Parts: structure tokens; sequence; C-alpha cells
């Protein structure tokens, strides 16, 4: 056994006699210099903050000089040039949920395993017997299937910007919203696996998903926005803004709450809102940190908020155009459901669109000044809606 | 001589003197331009202010990007350089430069001089980054190859150093 | 139908999902990385861990769990916070935020490598490794944050995400582990992070870094490195499939062992000496020689075994490997002299070795003793300790000849006059402007990408200012505003203030002004 300096009695005596007895500062907070958001510094703050080891050059750095070893042709390791915004500081941005690692995982390790326990007796439970066979097989199978390559195409959107954003904080929220999209895409893998153990000639394999995703007009609309916002562009916050607060938080949330989850408890599908219930609790955890960042952070940014809020416009007339044709598309799918009243008809519809636009009004544009006239966009996307 | 401190000293608080007077686009594109090819890259004009050009560089792009936004329509922001050159037509431009580069000697001098004229605000940064890159990849396709082929002594010579000491 | 279905109880596991994951991926004119690139990773490439969200969270939480017991629980009960040697205890300083910084880089690093793949499975293997290393960042830091604590000296402890930017020492750490893993083609990253950083240097770094901690008392290192261990297997998996993506590309063969040799040289030159002299200077009891545990996993392990698999993917062994193993030997001890001599400019309390010390360098470093070892007595005598002294032995280098440089390249200090490691120094004026190299490797990646390496060094920056002025405008100092956070000893009394420092009178020179 090797010998350790704690428990040896010759080196134990050795560092006693070697440690002063009185302390030589009595500062003992962590990063004591960080500027607190709330009453008291954070372990969130001290954990994440000042990680990134940015010169002053990048707006709010503590360090000095330039990188020591650049790219070919002179870009930095990070730099200015990463993104149309300005601000007095890219350490400001807070995720109200304070997540850093180990929280992050710890809550997903909940849901994980909780999941699975579920399926367990929900497979012993039988309860799969009383859904509707024409929703399971025809509506939630393909197309509820086919959405996860919006989670994936999200998801993976955001690559770049991992790599290119400039604050610790800001790079912890855009982390943790990646890895919660992809785990919604592969939810909606596991639902489908887990109903073809139930239901005997039930086809959990992606190639129809797909085959509707990458040709379906339902979906044409989605994945042109998706794959524009992922490949298309590489401003990290543009990314940011247009995949979260634009197109997932219309597009996304009406396919999502307003189709997938709504319809499942009209047509008798005990099991899809607990999955649904995931992906939504995921949102809106995203949409707290997004929204520090957008509207705090930047289009309230003490010297360039008019600056930041010219860009953030312009990208959610660009993006919000984007998402409605999406919605316009996607509401095609309504003529292939059983008519419900009041949910399936174009007055049920009608008022879905209303919550998401609305919602979106106050959540989103409201808070950046962007003019948006709510009944205009329902009525945009209403004209899909097959008579 | 004597460096002042890191932070804040006389030469930073000159040149956003000197910024605080751009009251145009064209006025601080041309302004940016002539700092980045004077105090930017290993060919730039002057190392007289290597510590502090590249804070001030950050001060030039703030000024810049707030006349863009107060001074353009929205669409410029998103399809012209502040040059008034349509963004495609400079990415066209200096991706066919590089790509007719006989040498790496002449391949890194486009690329430099390409981030020194278009560095944002000037260019928008989606057509910026995505020429920059491409930019990189000749570059380094070119740099890359044979790279251990020219003995140190020859690579000064090509380099074009003024050898001043060499140890034992 | 509504009556009769299988009721037996099943799940879906991890693997089941993972088999469709390849399938998430759809073609598209503009799907392609964004990022600057000699080569391009296969659209099949696979994985070696079938891992989802789901699955990554549940693994590491459970890692968590045990590790933050030990820590808040049990070690908090036993103390063990202030059982640590002082020497130790003020290394750790340095190790978890200089390790911190490589943690925090290789976040940005992954994400890119995400960004280059083409195959799901691929970009899945990268995700999971930026979450880990966003982990790691969070460990190094409640090091530190627990140090803070429990330990009998926190400053520097509590701050060394600004006090790190005074000293020379963190210049060379940006190099190896922050900007060598996220500037460049993201290959020349993967080798720098993966190849060489995880696959090379992480099982030396661990095993060392936990055995030479636990050596002296500290148990909170180990409660941490040995799970961050776990976690770091994966990512030399991931740089194994980095070379395996891009094997049937011609680009590999024309250019991948450009990139890993480039890459190697570039992590051995500050990684060697830096831990090397954390190891053996900031200990009291010794562990095994750092030149041996580098021989075993550098040269042996990894040189041999690892590059040896690697060539069924083309790679070859770096050919700057033999001067790599001749710096293993002597470089850390010329690091310490630069380091003790510029002390004022770290954040550590540092102890010259004593007479045990010295016999131990001397009977594993043959040739330490008459060189090293009458140096440091040397200043020991001119009053190193003292806080009434005004000796700081940089400015006794400078009056007997020893010159203190800094590679353009590495920002490592070097000494030509005093190394006994490999290097020598030239000097080239280009375009009005001089610069040092101290090696045949990084003089070449200077002449050949000028405008990859500009960083400006503390000479450059600090020119002709006063030292306690430099360390004052950095914040180097404890909560009553004068005190150093550095310190030339690890006694509890006679402690360096401002004015201790002022007394002394260094002021910096450029040391490229005679040539
Ligand atoms: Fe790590
Ligand atoms: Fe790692």
């Amino acid at each position: 056994v090797t010998k350790r300096g704690l428990t040896d009695p010759e080196r134990a005596a050795i560092i006693a006699a070697a440690v002063p007895d009185h302390a030589l500062d009595t500062q003992r907070k962590y990063h004591y210099f960080i500027q607190p958001r709330w009453k008291r510094l954070s372990e969130y703050e001290q954990l994440s903050c000042y990680a990134q080891p940015n010169p002053d050059w990048i707006a709010g750095g503590l360090d000095w000089g330039d990188w020591t070893q650049k790219f070919h042709g002179g870009r930095p390791s990070w730099g200015n040039e990463s993104t149309e915004l300005r601000t007095t500081d890219w350490y400001r941005h807070r995720d109200p949920a304070r997540r850093w690692h180990h929280p992050y995982v710890k809550d997903k390790s909940e849901e994980a395993r909780y999941t699975q326990r579920f399926l367990a007796a929900y497979s012993s439970e039988g309860s799969i017997r009383t859904i509707d066979p024409y929703w399971r097989d025809e509506i939630l199978n393909k197309y509820f299937g086919a959405l996860l390559y919006s989670e994936y195409g999200l998801f993976n959107a955001h690559s770049s910007v991992g790599r290119d954003c400039l604050s610790d904080t800001i790079r912890q929220t855009a982390v943790f919203a990646a890895l919660d999209k992809v785990d919604n895409a592969q939810m909606i893998q596991m639902e489908r696996l887990f109903i073809a153990k139930l239901v005997p000639g039930f086809d959990a394999s992606t190639d129809v998903p797909k085959k509707i995703w990458t040709t379906d007009p339902i979906y044409s609309g989605a994945r042109a926005t998706v794959q524009e916002i992922w490949q298309g562009v590489q401003d990290w916050n543009e990314i940011l803004w247009a995949g979260h607060a634009v197109y997932d938080a219309t597009f996304g949330q009406f396919a999502r709450r307003e189709f997938f989850q709504r319809l499942a408890t009209v047509y008798g599908d005990t099991l899809t809102p607990f999955f649904t219930a995931q992906s939504q609790t995921y949102f809106q955890t995203t949409r707290g940190a997004i929204d520090d960042l957008f509207v705090y952070c930047l289009a309230n940014d003490s010297e360039f908020g008019a600056h930041n809020r010219t860009f953030l416009n312009a990208w959610t007339e660009h993006y919000l155009a984007s998402s409605v044709a999406a919605l316009k598309d996607f509401v095609g799918l309504y003529a292939k459901v059983e008519k419900v009243a009041g949910a399936t008809d174009r007055a049920g519809v009608s008022e879905a669109l209303q919550r998401v636009f609305g919602d979106w009004k106050i959540d989103y544009a409201d808070k950046i000044g962007f003019r948006v006239d709510v009944d205009q966009k329902v009525d945009a996307v209403l004209a899909g809606y097959k008579n | 001589a004597k460096r002042e401190p890191i932070h804040d000293n006389s030469i930073r608080t000159e040149w956003e003197a000197k910024i605080a007077k751009l009251t145009s686009v064209d006025q601080a594109t041309k302004f940016i331009q002539d700092f980045r090819l004077a105090y930017t890259s290993p060919f730039r004009k002057s190392y007289d202010i290597d510590v502090d050009y590249q804070y001030i560089e950050r001060k030039i792009e703030e000024k810049l990007s707030v006349l863009k936004t107060e001074k353009l329509p929205v669409a410029d922001l998103i399809t012209k350089a502040t040059t008034g050159e349509d963004a495609a037509a400079v990415e066209a431009t200096w991706i066919a430069k590089i790509k007719a580069a006989k040498s790496k000697y002449e391949a890194e001098r486009i690329h430099i001089e390409f981030r020194q004229l278009y560095k944002p605000p000037v260019l928008p940064v989606n057509v910026f980054l995505r020429t920059d890159a491409a930019l990189g990849t000749v570059l380094m396709e070119i740099r890359n190859t044979d790279y251990y082929g020219t003995p140190l002594e020859g690579l000064r010579k090509e380099r074009g150093v003024k050898v001043l000491h060499l140890q034992a | 139908d509504a009556l009769k279905v299988n009721r037996a109880p099943v799940g879906v596991e991890p693997q089941e999902v993972h088999k469709w994951l390849q399938s998430f991926n759809w073609d598209f004119k503009e799907n392609r990385t964004k990022y600057p690139t000699k080569y391009h990773m296969a659209n099949e490439t696979k994985e070696q861990f079938k891992v989802i969200a789901k699955e990554y969270a549940r693994m590491e939480a459970a890692k968590d769990e045990r590790q933050f017991g030990t820590l808040l629980d049990g070690l908090t009960r036993l103390g063990a916070g202030n059982k640590v040697h002082p020497r130790w205890g003020e290394t750790m300083k340095v190790i978890s935020n200089f390790l911190e910084v490589g943690e925090y880089n290789a976040i940005a690093a992954s994400a890119m490598l995400w960004d280059s793949a083409t195959a799901a499975e691929q970009k899945n293997g990268y995700l999971a490794q930026v979450l880990d290393e966003i982990r790691h960042t969070h460990q190094c830091a409640f090091i530190n944050h627990y140090y803070s604590k429990h330990y009998h000296d926190p400053a520097g402890h509590n701050d060394a995400r600004r006090t790190r930017a005074i000293g020379p020492l963190w210049k060379g750490m940006k190099r190896v582990f922050a900007d060598g893993f996220i500037s460049g083609d993201a290959v020349e990253c993967s080798v720098n992070l993966q190849l060489v950083g995880e696959a090379c240097f992480t099982n030396p770094l661990i095993v060392a870094v936990t055995e030479w901690a636990s050596a002296n008392g500290d148990e909170i290192t180990p409660t941490v490195f040995l799970s961050v261990e776990t976690d770091e297997l994966r990512h030399m998996a991931n740089g194994y499939q980095t070379v395996v993506s891009i094997a049937n590309d011609p680009a590999s063969a024309k250019f991948l062992n450009t990139d890993l040799n480039n890459a190697f040289w570039t992590q051995q030159k500050y990684f060697t000496p830096v831990l090397g002299y954390l190891f053996e200077y900031g200990s009291k009891f010794k562990v095994e020689p750092w030149v041996k545990t580098w021989n075993r996993w550098v040269y042996e392990d990894w040189g041999g075994i690892w590059i040896g698999r690697l060539g069924k993917y083309g790679v070859e062994s770096p050919a700057s490997l033999r001067d790599a193993k001749r710096d293993a030997y002597w470089a850390h001890h010329d690091l310490a002299l630069a380091a003790y001599a510029m002390w004022p400019l770290g954040f550590a309390r540092l102890a010259l070795p004593d007479e045990e010390d010295q016999a131990w360098f001397e009977a594993n470093y043959p040739g330490w003793a008459d060189h090293y070892g009458k140096i440091f007595n040397e200043w020991k005598k001119l009053g190193y300790e003292d806080p009434k002294s005004g000796f700081i032995p940089y400015q006794w280098l400078l009056a007997n000849g020893h010159d203190v440089y800094i590679d353009r390249v590495s920002q490592v200090p070097f000494i030509p006059s005093l190394a006994k490691g490999t290097g020598s120094l030239r000097v080239h004026e280009f375009n009005g402007k001089k610069h040092s190299l101290t090696d045949d490797w990084g003089e070449r990646q200077w002449l050949i990408e000028p405008e990859r390496y500009e960083c400006h060094n503390v000479f450059e920056q600090y020119e002709g200012r006063e030292l306690s002025e430099v360390i004052a405008e950095g914040h180097g100092v404890r909560s009553d505003g004068k005190t150093l956070i550095a310190q030339p000893h690890t006694r509890g009394d006679n402690l360096w203030t401002l004015e201790d420092i002022k007394r002394a009178g260094c002021v910096f020179p450029d040391p490229l002004a005679k040539f």
C-alpha cells in the first residue's frame, strides 16, 4: 500500500509542524470579485464565471495580450468577429436555473431512471390497449417520428455555437440546450421502440419518419428553416435566437404541445404525454436562459441595446416568416386526423395558433420591441388548413 | 522605453479621442481599414502601438457597428459590405484570389489582407466567417504540403528575416 | 386489440435507441462543417460507447454523488483541507487552475470536432466529451473552491481566474491547454487535445497528480481527478476515432503526421516541464522522478503501443520525440530556475528545496546539485526568503548574464546560459519587430506561420515598469491590499508586501534590445 500524508505517522507529523497556526488570509469566498446577480454570490457563478480566459479586447475579459496561437490567416481563438451583437460584458449572462454540470446531470439522471421504471410498469399495465389505432399507426408513429428530425437538426445547430461563443455561462446554456434537444429526438425514438414491443407489426424503424421529414409537404417548411438555422449561418447569437426564440418557440411548440401532446389526450394516448412532458419541461428551462441572454443582457445593454435590437428585429422578421410558412405547411396534417370539435377543426386549430403566437408575443416579441399582429399570423398559417 | 499600465493608458485614450469624431459609415470604414492595414498582422506598417491596437480595434469596431445600425437600411446589414460592395461579390473575389495563388507566400498575404480589409463590422459576420474558413482551408493545404522540406536556413531567407543571433 | 396485449415488463435500453442514431442525420447540400480543414471525416464513422443523453446523465450523476460525498461529508469531518503540506497546498492553486483552462477550452474544441464530423455517432462521441469537459472545468474549480474554504491560505486559491494573468507561467499554459486546443484545423486541434493531450499525457498527469497529492496529505485532489480519469478514457477513444474517420481521405497521408508532430511538440514543450516543476518543487514528499513517469507513459506506452496500433491508419511516431525525451530529464529543472526567480509574478507560495530535497534531486538527477543546487543555495544566502533583503533572483540572473527570454511560439521561458534542456536561442528581426525562438520545431512553426504566433510576452507588456506596480495593478495582493499572494517561502510569518517588492527595484528590461 502506498504511503499517504494524511494517515502516515511520520508525514502527518511533518505536515502538522509545517502548517501555520493561523490563516494567511480571511477571504474564503472562491472568486469573491464576481459581481453577484442575486443577493449572494452563488455556487453556480463561482464555479462557472471567468473560466473563459478572455483578454480585455473581448468585452469583459480580465486577461491581456493576443492569443498564443491563432488559426492560419489570423482568426483569433475567440473574437469579436464571431457575432454581430455587441455588449459591455460578455460574462453578464446568468442561467436563472443556475445550472453548472452537477445539477444538470443530477436532474436528467432522475428523468433517465424514472423513465425506465415508468416503461416497465406501463407495459405491465397493458395501458396501450386503449390507444386509437389510427392515431398510433398513421399519425403518431409517422409524424411524431418525423418530428425527431426537427429536434435533431436544432441540436446540431449548436455545434458552432459551442465553439464560437464568447463566455462561460453562455457556453453552458448552449451546450445544455443542445443536449436537451438531442434528448428530445432520442426520446421520440425511445417511445416508438417501446410501442413496437407492445404492438405486433408496429414498425419503429426511422425509414418512414425520415422519408416524411425529407419529402412530405407537411414538413418541408420546417426542414428548410432547420437547415438554414443549422448550416446556413455561423453568427452564434443568430443561431441561438433563431433556434430557440423564434423557430422552436412557434413551430416546435405548436408541433410538440398543440399537436402531439394535446391531441394524444383527445385520441386515448396515455403514453405520449409522458414523453412530451419532458420535452416541454426542457423547453421552459431553455427559455429562461435564452431570455436572460437576449433580453436582459443584449436587448437591454446599456450601450448597445438599440444596436442589438436592430439585428434581433431583423432576424425575427426573417425567421418568423420562415416559421409561419413551416406552420402553414404543417397544419395540412389536420386533414389526415379524425375530426374532434374544438381540437382538430379550423376553430380548434385557430385557438391553438392564437395561444402559440399570443404567448410568443408576450414571451419574446414585446421584450425586444418587435411589432407583431397575432391575428395576422394565425390567419397566415390557417390558410394551409384544408377545406 | 517605459510602458504605461495595461488597461488604462494615454495611447488607448488618444485613439478613443479619434474614434469619437467618426460620424459616418464611409468615414468609419476608411478609418478601420487604414487602422488594420497599419497596425495588425505580421505585415503591419507599424508596431508602435503593439500592446494597445487590439483593444483600440475593438473600440473602432463598436463605433462602426453602431453607425451601421443607426445609418443603414436593414437590408444592407445583411447583404453589403460597408464599402458599399455586395458581400457575396467580396467573398467571390477573395476565394478566387487565393485559389489562383501560386505559393504559400502568395496565399498567406491574400488571406491576411482579406481580414485586414473586411473583418466585421465591414463585412457581414456570416459572409465573412465562411469566406475566412474557405481561405484558411486553401492556405493550410499549401502550407502543410512538404512542411519539413525546407531547412531552417532556407526558410529564414524565404521569410526574409534578418538573423540577429543564432546560439551555439 | 383492446383486450389482449403482451404485458411482460420491458423498457428501452440505451443501445436500443443508439442503434438508430446514425439515421438521425439527413442529406442536404449545405450539411457540411463550417470550420477550415484539410480533411473530411467519413460519413459512416461509428463510436465506441453507445450512450444517449439520458444514459450520459445517469452515468455522470452517479460519479458526482460519490465524489461530493467524500469531499463535503467525510474529508470535512477529518479537517483534511488543512492536513496538506503547505508546499503542495500552494502547488494546487496552480495545478488545478491551469488544468481548468484545459478543461474549459476542451469544451470548445470538442464542439468544433462535433461540427467537423458528418456521422451522427461521431458527432455524439464528441458531444459526450463536450459535456465531460464542462464537468471537469467545474471539478477543477471545485478543488480551488474547497481549498479556499478549508485550507490555511485561500489567497490565490480564490482568484486565479484573474491573478493568473500577472505571470509568465500562465502564458505557456494558454498555448498548450487553451489556444492549442481550439485554433486551427479541427484535426490539428484533435491531435493536440485528444491524441496527445488525452491519449498521451492525461494518464501520466492523473497518476502523478493523485500520487503526488496523496503523498503530501492532499486527499481532495485524488477524489476529483480519479473521477475525471473515468471520463477521459472515453476521450482517448474520440482521438482514436478522429484518425479512423479520416484514414481513407487522401489528405490524411499528405498532412496528418505533420499536424501530429506539431501537436506533440506543442503539448510536450510546456506540459513536460511545467508539471515536472510543479510536482517535484511544489512537494515535500517525493513519489517517483517525473522523468521516469514521462518515460513510461509518453515514450513507452504512447509512443510505443498507442502510436503502433495507429499505424493501421497511417500514423507515424513524431519526429520530435527524441528531442522531447532529452527535455524530459532537465527542462523542468530549467523552468524551476525561472519560476523561483520570478516568484512575485505568480500566485502561489514557493519553497526552496531543503537539504533532504537536494539530496533527493541529486540522487535522481545527478548533476542537479552542482548546478541548480548551487544556484538555489546562493539565492537563499542572498535573502531569497527575507522580506527585508531587497533581493529577487530575476535581478541576480540579469546581473550575471543569465538573461530570460520568452519563445514567441510556446511562451515557455528560456535561459540559454543555464539551460541543460534542449533548445537554443534564435533572434530574428522581421518588419521592425524582434522575435526570440528557442527550438527547431517552433522556429519552423513561426517562419511558416508568422500570423498564427503574435502573442505579446511579459517583457513587452511590462517593459520599463516596476514590479510592485505590475502586481498591484493585477490584483496580486491578499485582502489587506498590501501583502502579496505569492511568497518565496511557505511559513506563516515575514510575508512580503508590495513595499518589500518595491525595495528591490526590479524593473523589466527588453531582453532583445541588445541584439
Ligand atoms: Fe477533461
Ligand atoms: Fe478530455
